[PDB]
């Protein structure tokens, strides 16, 4: 019958590992890198576009960086086929919880939330994880700025700073040691261009190539604005902070 | 629906999948319970690849189930968080229908049981998890510790480590842990927990994790600075 | 839940010392209009029952089909489908009387009234009533609808307790069953002339006759009744 | 070989290997006899015990009145379909005011094994049935196999060595289908008959097991101090 | 019987790569080109109608397809795949939308719920990915004149001008010399057919063209007058007659 | 409107002896004023030395002796061919009436019997499953026409020993078989007289150790 | 792969078989029926000395009259207990009447064989139900996997089974009195166990009718081991 | 039916009357209206003889199952309330039932009222049934907590008494149960009859009725 075409995608390897979880991790590995840094004061979000085109209309283009609501956005790294079906069911979450509770969902739920999805897909359905790999940026009243990341194990951890996608070892380790904890954002901004500018494997680090979002209580008094930053003002921070 | 029977015998006798998930068990960072004579501590290890990390949301590892129970965990994470909130369900269900909360052998035997569920039914695989369930009864001032694994199998312990390097910490307190008399005080099980992480941990430093249960309720995460200080007591005897 | 629309009225017969009678007129109304004058509401099953139908005509073709099926299906893998397995009249009552209850049960009856007469396989007489309550009883004389309260009554006359079956002949027995029959033409308002009868005999078989009418009918003194008390002329 | 890993395929030659698989699972299983005459139908069935401490296994199932099987095989599969034929036997009965003719018996036991070697996920039974039975036709004997055939016979036997009782009856046909209106000899005839299959070991007390239906005769089945009389 | 294979069919091997999209993309090089070029007051969809036969009417395969009034979309791959993807965009156009807001659907979210079907194909049970690419084009108030393509694994990008299919990789270079943000709609045209000329082989007219546009409203090919905000659809089919034309100025 | 239930009359009589019991009931079937049957028998034996009769409307009673016949058959298949005791089949009964809580046999029910002991056991049944074991009860039509005679006559009530005026009871002598078949027919005879759906015969069923037996009496046609 | 419910060549069930070895693994349990009562002794085999042996409940209560003893993947039995708890009580609740041993162990038997492609495995535990009713007395059961059960005068399962087995070939006999079968199982565990049979590393249990199942106390057992090595030493 | 049940130092005593009505007839008087859970625990029966009986015999089945998965018996608090949630689901349906849950638990004596409304309540005094209102007048009036065993059982007694006397739908005889922490003690049955007269003279109550 049907069971001699099952590849199946939920066992443990020998090793005590999942074997789809680790192709999925490798699929992501060659992904654009993504980054974050969190400061006193925002987060920064940092992304590479993979190899683009000079025809590519940019302006209308997103790949990495979505809005899952007004306090919190997401990098991504891997399908992106994958993430928008995970993106949506966030965005559909975080309303449910506002119109339950009638109030703004705090961060660490809703990364929860979808880190339990992917951790389904590992234990039980016969179907392949998603492909992807997220940064969630956020901020409520009680833990204030945040930062975690999840993968297709649907495990998921806090950061100060963090990469993911192709070249996080080396990422990693350069925000290791220029990060400090009374940093700000105008300081993690620069760290975090600087930081693919040294990772990316294309020659140059161009306006065209990157995507760039920043979450500021830089807003008019107690209260927080979300800015995806447009082609014209990713070009205006790279010369700013002396890359190009 | 996938209905795959992934957990199956073998020519010799073993269910490899709930053998697996043993091994990643063994692979989790390392976790230790011991009770005193009027508490239990669970000490918990945090593998220090990981710095940058922000400690204040990252998930912890030793979770209350309610306000008299916890549990901690070795293995698969995202796997332990199933199993957490089904034991906390269950908890509220208790306390609804028979007006009394969960004993720690109720808790732990639906856990086991939960697990052992995912050995034998179609299209899921075993729970990469062992835990340490530990606390006090409603009114009752006897500690309790168990633990429970991927199988289902479950029992009650005097102290036990499960995770990687567990062997050797067990060996540990094999030798340093007596029933005759067990650590008569807080500080007592606490510092024989701290010792007992050290044989494995590397520093001493943000890779231990403390969490004192005592009677009624009585539930508390120690600090950096608080273990810092056992640390530094134990290295300075062992000076000698 | 429902309401009859075309309607068969009653259905009566009798057991006799080597078999049954069962009769039942060709009428099908339709409330008060006499609608429809060549219904046949007897219908036999093989050669040794007669299953009489009283109530919703709709229902009772059901029912013919459902007996219908119950021959072709008896017969499939049976050797011995006209013989030792044959169907008997305790077989399809049974059957009848367990799709009567389920449908009542179900608060979706067949509004009928059902009498199933006929011969066993060792000789004994086979008689036996269900309706749309599921309601099963056995009497020597059963009579369905308005034949309970006026076609009982004399046919019980003749056949008034179990020791009375061996002492009547099927010529006595026909006898009454006709006589019946005229009865009810002059009383029930919603029967008709001509009618159906079936005898099962033990020795002779099934006899089904059709195109039966009633006759020697007294209507002479009629002439002599005038007025409603006073009147003369 | 490479066409044996599940029941939905046929072998080149045509065969369907699991369900010949299912068939030696009777062959290991411990000897039954069932032999019938014109008025009375009987089963003899040598029961098996684990060991000295152990009970003898029950091989005689009761499914009606008038019907019962004797198993060879895999026992918790005949207790599957002797279930099912008492179900059966009973909707007759409520539904019909009808004792279950022995060969519609059959005929519902062969359906409902041949469904099991057609469909996926699923397997065969792994059991042989004989069943006897007093219907409106006088006395029946059935065997049943799991791939779905069903036999009527005057005589037969299944199970391991079954082959020597076979022989016996295929000699004794004349003489046995003739014992009418006397239950004793037809059952020493059946006790004779399996007695052709025995090596090493002997008809015991609580080894032999029993089991007789006719024309006066409800379905009722004889062990222990019962059957001591046939030994 | 039951659908058996609830499991996945496409899956990650041990290099990361998911072997079922690679391999529908590959079906996808071997397709005929199409391409799509978007111009200052317009976009333009083209592709060859490579006729399998000669017997064969031509005219009764359409290629390049409308989703909706303002939509339209061209491929290259499988032809069955496309032909049920436009049957179900175009119902998706209707129920997740028009039959909730009362107007048809900006290119962009369209596209989003066509990319969710080929996506769910690649990760659902018993289920292979479409083998095709699509190029949509399209207009709606708001963001106005816009170009986008759909791979097999649900990614979808938008496109100042591209191709995909057979001789993609030499018309996509030649795009890249033609095209700038000044263009209108009938030198994106223009240069369609001379990008186009370039992976036919046989016969190239009217016949053998299937090219259409997104453009001005077209109330002529509306159906009906007496609604003034009614102005009819700006996706427009061009005629073999209006190809040869323009093949005269070439 | 459909109305699915029905009355067929008829009254139905359990006693309880010393080492038998009895069970009777009137041989009538009726509906509103007609006689569908002057000989319907109600009273049945079940199996395992049992007795059952469901009066009221007789589909609903029909139906619920045949369920627990075949209740009793899979007993025996599944137990070994255990005997069923009359406690356990009351306890049964129970659960079969009480599984259509919501849509009733519309029936009273009484079983009779042996106890484990050897003493004769009566059971009485309300529609729903309430029951409960007595010495005496009817149940039925004339139920109510009959009961407080056998308060009176089987239980002695308000019946004191002359001379003491009021002081001392009547003792609780048992009655023999012979003496409560008599108590039966003077109750049916006394009930075919004053209720209307009582008459035409009364069959009786004796339990005893070594079985069970039947008894017919004609009563009243009219 | 292959099918969970195929056949062998042989004609066997291959996860029936394979289940079997998981249970010759398990640690052991004997179980011996007399006519004064049923004794259910078991090896608690604890992995470490920390490990609170009084924790390990491999002797189980089915009901007042019935008990248990388990060997093999023990995890498995918690939903056949459960199962055979739940089918005790509901017939009390049907017939108001204690329930046959053999009924009980025919209807856990009946789940066993409930696994293909219902559960995705057989149970990988085998049990020794005992108990007492008043058709058939005092029963002891063997309940297997494959959805058999044998009845037995005396039974051991699990790792040191046929060793076990022969001794209680030779040693039972009908006229044992119930401290003999208490301490018959006590040597015969003592025999076969790899370390040194004490109170906290064994257990035993009994059903009787006036009692009911009774799981004994550490103290009690003591008392019976102590017993045991002198009468050994006696001769 | 009356019904009573009230807790005291020495537990709680619980007490019925033992009429069955079927309009103005009296089908029994001879009904069990106090329901042996198990051992500890009493359950009492008021409104449908068959929905009392049935959920209360579910109920003792589920509390069993409890002892022998937890090893220890269940408490009254979590038995009324099984039983509570039980009849829940069928609300509105037609249910008819007014019981008390009688039982002493770690907690000491306990009793619980239920019904098929939804109620479930805690509490040292209940009385339910067409009769309880006659019933209250004497329990309120001569209930202590300090209450010997004997003059408990007989309270209990003599208000089950009170209410046969004038509510025509109770009577006949009463049954008189006392819980302990060593379990329920049964102290028999006792028809109205015979008692009414013996209390009238003992007592010199009913001083209105002549005898
Ligand atoms: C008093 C007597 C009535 O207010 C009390 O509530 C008793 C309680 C009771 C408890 C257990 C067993 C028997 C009685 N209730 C009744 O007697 C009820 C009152 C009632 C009548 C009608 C109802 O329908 C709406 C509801 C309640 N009577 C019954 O339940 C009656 C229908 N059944 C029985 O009497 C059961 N018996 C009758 C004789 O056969 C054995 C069973
Ligand atoms: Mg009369």
């Amino acid at each position: 019958g049907s069971r001699r075409y099952d590849s199946r995608t939920t066992i443990f390897s020998p090793e005590g590992r999942l074997y789809q979880v680790e192709y999925a991790l490798e699929s992501i590995s060659h992904a654009g890198t993504a980054i974050g840094i969190m400061a006193s004061d925002g987060i920064v979000l940092a992304a590479e576009r993979k190899v683009t085109s000079t025809l590519l209309e940019q302006d209308t283009s997103t790949e990495k960086l979505y809005k899952l609501n007004d306090k919190i956005a997401v990098a991504v790294a891997g399908l992106t086929a994958d993430a928008e079906i995970l993106i949506n069911t966030a965005r559909i979450h975080a309303q449910n919880y506002l119109k339950t509770y009638n109030e703004d969902i705090p961060v660490e739920i809703l990364v929860r939330r979808l880190s339990d999805i992917k951790q389904g897909y590992t234990q039980h359905g016969g179907l392949r994880p998603f492909g992807v790999s997220f940064i969630y940026a956020g901020y409520d009243d009680r833990y204030g700025y945040q930062l975690y990341t999840s993968n297709p194990s649907g495990n998921y951890t806090g950061w100060k700073a963090i990469s993911v996608g192709a070249n996080t070892s080396a990422a990693q380790t350069l925000l290791q040691m220029d990060y400090k904890d009374d940093m700000k954002v105008d300081d993690a901004i620069e760290l975090a261009l600087k930081t693919l500018s040294k990772t990316t494997d294309s020659s140059a680090l161009t306006y065209d190539r990157l995507e760039f979002a920043t979450i500021r209580k830089g807003a008019n008094d107690g209260e927080v604005y979300q800015k995806i930053f447009k082609p014209q003002e990713i070009k205006d921070i790279l010369v700013k902070t002396g890359i190009t | 629906g996938y209905d795959r029977a992934l957990s199956i015998f073998s020519p010799d006798g073993h269910i490899f999948q709930v053998e697996y998930a043993l091994e990643a068990v063994k692979r989790g960072t390392c976790a230790v319970g011991v009770k005193g004579k009027n508490c239990v501590v669970l000490g918990c290890e945090r593998r220090s690849t990981l710095k940058l990390q922000d400690t204040r949301i990252t998930p912890s590892k030793v979770s209350k189930i309610d306000s008299h129970v916890v549990l901690s965990f070795s293995g698969l994470n995202a796997d332990s968080r199933i199993l957490i909130e089904k034991a906390r369900v269950e908890a509220q269900s208790h306390r609804l229908t028979l007006e009394d909360p969960v004993t720690v052998e109720y808790l732990t035997r639906y856990v086991a049981g939960v697990q052992q569920r995912y050995t034998q039914s179609g299209g899921v695989r075993p729970f990469g998890v062992s835990t340490l369930i530990a606390g006090f009864d409603p009114r009752d001032d006897e500690p309790k510790l168990y633990q429970t694994e991927p199988s289902g199998i479950y029992s009650s312990w005097s102290a036990q480590t499960i995770g990687r390097n567990s062997k050797t910490v067990r060996e540990f307190l094999e030798k340093n842990y007596d029933r005759k008399e067990p650590p008569a005080t807080v500080e007592e099980c606490v510092k024989l927990t701290v010792r007992s992480l050290l044989e494995v941990v590397q520093t001493g430093a943000k890779n231990i994790e403390i969490t004192v249960v005592k009677p009624d309720s009585d539930i508390v995460a120690l600090s950096s600075e608080e273990i810092n200080q056992y640390v530094t007591q134990i290295e300075q005897e062992k000076q000698e | 839940t429902q309401q009859p629309i075309v309607t068969g009225t009653s259905v009566i017969s009798m057991k006799y010392d080597n078999g049954v009678i069962i009769a039942a007129d060709n009428l099908g109304s339709y409330g008060s209009l006499l609608r429809f004058n060549g219904v046949e509401r007897l219908i036999p099953v093989g050669d040794n029952t007669v299953v009489g139908i009283s109530g919703d005509i709709s229902d009772m073709q059901h029912i013919e089909r459902l007996l219908k099926d119950l021959v072709t299906e008896n017969a499939y893998d049976n050797p011995l489908a006209d013989a030792e397995e044959a169907l008997e009249p305790s077989y399809i009552f049974e059957y009848l009387a367990t799709v009567m209850y389920q449908r009542r049960s179900k608060m979706n009856p067949l509004w009928n009234a059902i009498i199933v007469a006929g011969v066993q396989s060792n000789g004994d007489q086979f008689l036996r009533y269900v309706n749309l309550l599921g309601v099963t009883y056995s009497s020597p004389t059963l009579a369905t609808g308005f034949g309970a309260h006026m076609a009982n009554p004399l046919l019980r006359k003749v056949v008034d307790r179990e020791s009375d079956i061996p002492k009547t002949t099927v010529q006595v027995a026909e006898e009454a069953i006709v006589n019946a029959m005229r009865v009810l033409y002059y009383r029930d308002a919603r029967s008709s002339r001509n009618f159906s009868l079936a005898i099962i005999d033990k020795n002779t078989g099934l006899t089904f006759k059709k195109n039966l009418q009633v006759e020697n009918m007294k209507w002479d003194f009629a002439k002599d009744i005038k007025g409603y008390g006073t009147q003369k002329i | 070989n490479n066409y044996d890993g599940d029941t939905v395929t046929f072998s080149p030659t045509g065969r369907l290997f699991q369900v010949e698989y299912a068939l030696e699972a009777i062959k290991q299983g411990s000897v039954t006899v069932g032999l019938r005459s014109n008025t009375h139908a009987v089963l003899v069935a040598l029961k098996r015990n684990a060991d000295e401490l152990s009970s003898y296994q029950k091989k005689i199932i009761k499914c009606d009145e008038h019907m019962g099987l004797s198993l060879a095989g895999l026992a918790p599969d005949a207790r599957v379909l002797s279930n099912y034929l008492r179900q059966q036997c009973n909707y007759s009965s409520l539904v019909f005011n009808r004792k279950l003719a022995v060969e519609r018996a059959g005929h519902l036991l062969c359906d409902k094994a041949q469904k099991n070697t057609q469909s996926y996920g699923g397997r065969p039974y792994g059991v042989g049935l004989l069943i006897i039975g007093y219907d409106k036709s006088g006395a029946h004997l059935l065997e049943f196999q799991p791939s779905g055939n069903v036999t009527e016979l005057y005589g037969t036997a299944i199970g391991a060595r079954s082959q020597g009782a076979k022989t016996y009856l295929e000699r004794t046909l004349d003489t046995f289908i003739k014992i009418d209106g006397n239950p004793d000899e037809l059952i020493k005839a059946g006790v004779e008959a399996i007695s052709q299959s025995l090596r090493d070991e002997s008809l015991t007390v609580d080894n032999l097991s029993i089991a007789i239906v006719g024309k006066d005769t409800p379905f009722t089945i004889y062990d222990g101090e019962a059957v001591a009389k046939y030994i | 019987m039951t659908d058996r294979y609830s499991f996945s069919l496409t899956t990650f091997s041990p290099s990361g790569k998911l072997g079922q999209i690679d391999y529908a993309l590959t079906a996808v090089k071997q397709g005929v080109t199409s391409l799509g070029i978007k111009a200052t007051n317009g976009v333009v969809i083209a592709t060859e109608k490579k006729s399998s036969s000669p017997l064969a009417m031509s005219e009764t395969l359409s290629k390049v397809s409308l989703l909706t009034p303002d939509i339209g979309a061209v491929y290259s791959g499988m032809g069955p795949d496309y032909r049920v993807l436009v049957d179900k965009s175009r119902k998706v156009a209707h129920t997740s939308y028009k039959r909730i807001y009362g107007e048809y659907p900006p290119t962009k979210l369209l596209v989003s719920e066509v990319a969710k079907i080929m996506q769910e194909a690649t990760q659902s049970g018993g289920v292979r990915p479409f083998g095709v690419s699509l190029l949509i084009a399209g207009h709606d108030e708001f963001n106005g004149f816009s170009l986008y393509q759909v791979d097999p694994s649900g990614s979808y990008f938008p496109w100042k001008a591209t191709a995909i299919g057979k001789g993609s990789v030499a018309a996509k270079t030649f795009l890249e010399k033609r095209w700038n943000d000044e263009l209108e709609l009938e030198d994106a045209i223009h240069i369609a057919l001379l990008t186009l000329k370039e992976s036919v082989e046989g016969e190239f007219n009217g016949d053998t063209i299937e090219l259409a546009i997104i453009g001005d409203e077209n109330p002529d090919l509306l159906g009906y007058t007496g609604i003034p905000t009614d102005k009819g659809p700006r996706f427009r089919k061009l005629t073999s007659q209006e190809i040869n034309d323009r093949l005269e100025a070439l | 409107q459909f109305n699915p239930y029905g009355d067929n009359g008829g009254t139905i009589l359990g006693i309880a002896g010393e080492d038998f019991a009895v069970l009777a009931g009137d041989t009538r079937n009726i509906t509103d004023y007609s006689i569908n049957s002057r000989y319907e028998p109600k009273v049945f034996d079940c199996g395992d030395n049992i007795v059952m009769s469901a009066n009221g409307f007789a589909a609903d009673g029909d139906a619920l002796v045949k369920r627990f016949k075949n209740s009793v058959k899979w007993y025996h298949f599944d137990h070994n061919d255990k005997k069923l005791s009359i406690n356990s089949a009351a306890r049964n009964i129970q659960h079969l009436l009480y599984s259509r809580r919501f849509f009733p046999y519309y029936v009273y029910n009484i079983i009779a019997g042996l106890d484990e002991d050897g003493k004769g056991a009566v059971y009485s049944f309300d529609p729903v499953g309430s029951y409960q074991r007595e010495q005496c009860r009817a149940g039925g039509a004339a139920a109510s026409l009959i009961m407080p005679f056998l308060d009176n006559q089987v239980n002695f009530k308000n019946q004191y020993e002359p001379g003491t005026n009021g002081k001392v009871k009547k003792p609780l002598k048992y009655l023999s078989v012979e003496e409560v078949i008599k108590l039966v027919r003077d109750s049916f005879t006394s009930a075919t007289e004053r209720h209307i759906q009582v008459g035409d015969g009364l069959e009786i069923l004796i339990v005893t150790k070594d079985g069970v037996r039947k008894e017919f009496y004609e009563l009243k046609r009219d | 792969d292959r099918g969970v419910s195929t056949f062998s060549p042989e004609g066997r069930l291959f996860q029936v078989e394979y289940s079997l070895e998981a249970i010759k693994l398990g640690s052991t349990a004997i179980g011996i029926a007399t006519k004064e009562g049923v004794v259910l002794g078991v090896e608690k085999r604890a992995t470490s000395p920390l490990l609170e042996s009084d924790s390990i409940e491999k002797i189980v209560e089915i009901d007042r009259h019935i008990g248990c003893a388990m060997s093999g993947l023990t995890a498995d039995a918690r939903s056949m207990i459960e199962h055979a708890r739940t089918a005790a009580v509901t017939h009390n609740l049907y017939y108001d009447e204690d329930i046959n041993v053999e009924s009980l162990t025919q209807s856990v038997c009946d789940l066993a064989l409930r696994f293909g492609e219902l559960m995705s495995r057989p149970f990988g535990v085998a049990l020794l139900i005992a108990g007492h009713d008043a058709d058939d007395g005092y029963q002891l059961f063997h309940a297997e996997p494959s959805g058999t059960f044998y009845r037995y005068n005396a039974k051991a399962i699990g790792s040191g089974s046929e060793g076990a087995q022969a001794e209680l070939l030779n040693e039972w006999h009908s006229s044992l009195t119930l401290k003999e079968a208490e301490l018959l199982v006590l040597k015969i565990l003592k025999q076969v166990m790899e370390e040194k049979l004490d109170e906290n590393n064994a257990q035993l249990s009994c059903i009787t009718k006036q009692d009911g199942f009774k799981i004994y106390d550490n103290e009690k057992t003591a008392e019976l081991i102590k017993e045991l090595k002198e009468k050994e030493a006696a001769e | 039916t009356t019904t009573l049940a009230f807790k005291f130092r020495h537990g709680v005593i619980v007490a019925a009357d033992s009429r069955a009505t079927a309009g103005a007839y009296i089908a029994s008087q001879t009904v069990k209206k106090v329901i042996e859970i198990n051992p500890y625990l009493l359950g009492t029966m008021a409104g449908g003889a068959a929905d009392c009986s049935f959920w209360e015999r579910l109920l003792a089945r589920q509390c069993r199952i409890y002892e022998l998965r937890n090893k220890e018996r269940i408490s009254v608090a979590a038995a009324s309330k099984l039983l509570a949630n039980m009849v829940y689901q069928y609300k509105g349906m037609g249910l008819s039932m007014g019981t008390m849950i009688c039982g002493w638990d770690k907690r000491g004596p306990g009793l619980y009222y239920v019904d098929s409304e939804g109620n479930r309540i805690s509490g040292a005094t209940f009385s339910v049934g067409s009769g309880s209102v006659y019933a209250y007048g004497v329990l309120d009036s001569n209930y202590k907590w300090d209450l010997s065993v004997e003059d408990a059982l007989y309270l209990g007694k003599r208000s089950i008494l009170a209410a046969a006397h004038r509510d025509a739908y109770s009577g006949g005889s009463v049954n008189l149960y006392h819980v302990t922490e060593d379990g329920w003690i049964y102290h028999g049955n006792h028809d109205v009859g015979e008692l009414f007269w013996k209390v009238k003279e003992e007592e010199g109550s009913f001083n209105n009725v002549i005898g």
